């Protein structure tokens, strides 16, 4: 029983739990949000900077130079 | 014409208007067509002085233009021997019309509804279609 296809879902579909702020939960129009079904969600959290799941992305650092460069251009 | 003879004979006494008009007619009796012709010539004068920055078949007539037509018609009707004051007031209204043409003074409005006469675009510029302007919400 092995995987036959790995579909990359859009990252916007996942909202972090308001509690413990480190468990990605599939959005289901709920306050807590639907948790991930076990053994069915390949999650890779690449933490370049220590912190929570939303913080550790490089978009937090790169949004400012992006804005400055594109406005200047 | 901007002003009717019934207004020129009110601002200026009708008896003096008859005195000025009765020689000019062919018969020699008081006439009304002479005054209307003078008013038409004065209205043509004002029209020429206003067509610089207005659509000349005026949608709304400024209320002072009746006075400005009566004075010019009166001066045009005293061309043989005018009083000094008539000449001075004619020079004043020519100065006012020059100021209106230049842009120093607007003619006014219709006193009934305070509407200013429209006119063609004094200033008009055309450029190539705008690209990379801030209105292009793309990119950014």
């Amino acid at each position: 029983r092995v995987p036959v296809a790995l579909h990359h879902r859009d990252p916007a579909l996942f909202c972090a739990n308001p509690d413990n702020l480190n468990e990605l939960r599939l959005r289901d129009a709920s306050y807590h949000g639907l948790e991930l079904q076990p053994f069915g969600w390949f999650m890779h959290r690449a933490k370049s900077r220590t912190g929570y799941v939303g913080t550790n992305g490089l978009v937090r650092t790169l949004i400012w130079p992006f804005i400055f460069k594109n406005y200047s251009v | 014409n901007y002003a009717t003879v019934n207004d020129l004979c009110a601002r200026y006494t009708r008896t003096r208007l008859d005195i000025l008009t009765r020689p000019k007619t062919a018969d020699g009796q008081p006439d009304d067509a002479v005054a209307e012709q003078a008013l038409a010539d004065a209205s043509a004068f004002i029209d020429g002085y206003l067509a610089a920055r207005f659509v000349l078949p005026l949608t709304v007539v400024p209320s002072l233009l009746k006075r400005q037509c009566c004075v010019v018609a009166w001066f045009y009707l005293n061309e043989s021997q005018p009083t000094e004051q008539i000449t001075a007031t004619y020079r004043d209204t020519v100065r006012w019309l020059e100021q209106v043409r230049d842009g120093k003074t607007d003619p006014g409005v219709e006193s009934r509804t305070a509407a200013s006469p429209e006119g063609e675009d004094l200033v008009q510029v055309q450029s190539d279609p705008p690209v990379f302007s801030r209105k292009q919400k793309g990119f950014i």
